[PDB]
């Protein structure tokens, strides 16, 4: 279709805007772990449980590597 | 500091109307605003001026 | 997708290892996950806005402090996140102060 390349067009520059808001406030969070992060509150998510485990994942790969 | 005290003080001393007024206190400020490193032209010798206060602190270590 | 499945991409995205090379930080991901997946706390993307502004104003970075308000202006034109109040107090949380420098659109 037209119409369903015109969704796409809207994620797609979604995904750019908030990557545009990842620099300004200056996180560690890269694109493409922020592609997860998007889908994960798309369904709803808890944000102060999301950041607890990025939280913890990464003082398991610079704690332990 | 000092001298944009001294024209806003003169300022609303002398003058009969609370319009100008609005006029020593502003000027106070944009006096403030112009002498020290404050306004958007400013900011690239500000920039320079922080790392004279990162090199100040970096002492204290 | 399921969430199951999607919090195995996060802890192959955070850890640089495989997820069948450690099994204790993927347990701890999706016992955290699953156990509280619903918020604890009510939705307000309107305070968090303005916390990301009062973080702008804190830089005197005041040019990408309305700058943001057209940004999260687009996140509502578009509108294909169900909760935009999450990713953004997300990045909030995670925030870092200079209290320095500029920095540009890159347009």
């Amino acid at each position: 279709a037209a119409a369903a390349a015109a969704n796409l067009n809207a994620v797609r520059e979604t995904m750019d805007v908030l990557l545009e808001i990842s620099r300004i406030l200056n996180t560690g969070l890269d694109m493409e772990t922020l592609s997860i992060c998007v889908r994960l509150c798309e369904q709803g998510i808890n944000p102060e449980a999301l950041s607890s485990v990025i939280k913890e994942l990464r003082k398991a790969t610079e704690a332990l590597k | 500091l000092e001298c944009s005290w001294d024209e806003l003080w003169n300022k609303v001393q002398q003058a009969q109307d609370l319009d100008h007024i609005i006029a020593a206190h502003e000027v106070f400020l944009d006096t403030i605003i112009s002498r020290c490193l404050l306004d958007s032209d400013s900011r690239a010798l500000l920039n320079q001026l922080r790392a004279v206060f990162d090199q100040i602190i970096e002492l204290q270590n | 997708k399921s969430p199951n499945v999607l919090l195995q991409n996060l802890c192959c995205r955070i850890l640089g290892r495989s997820e069948a090379d450690v099994a204790q930080q993927f347990q701890y991901a999706v016992r955290v996950i699953g156990s509280n997946f619903a918020p604890t706390v009510e939705r307000d993307e309107f305070l968090v806005a303005e916390k990301i502004k009062k973080e702008l104003i804190r830089q005197r970075r005041e040019a990408d402090a309305a700058l943001f308000s057209e940004l999260h202006r687009k996140l509502h034109s578009q509108g294909v996140l169900k909760n935009k109040w999450s990713i953004l107090y997300l990045l909030l949380s995670l925030s870092e102060d200079p209290r320095r420098q500029p920095s540009k659109v890159s347009s």
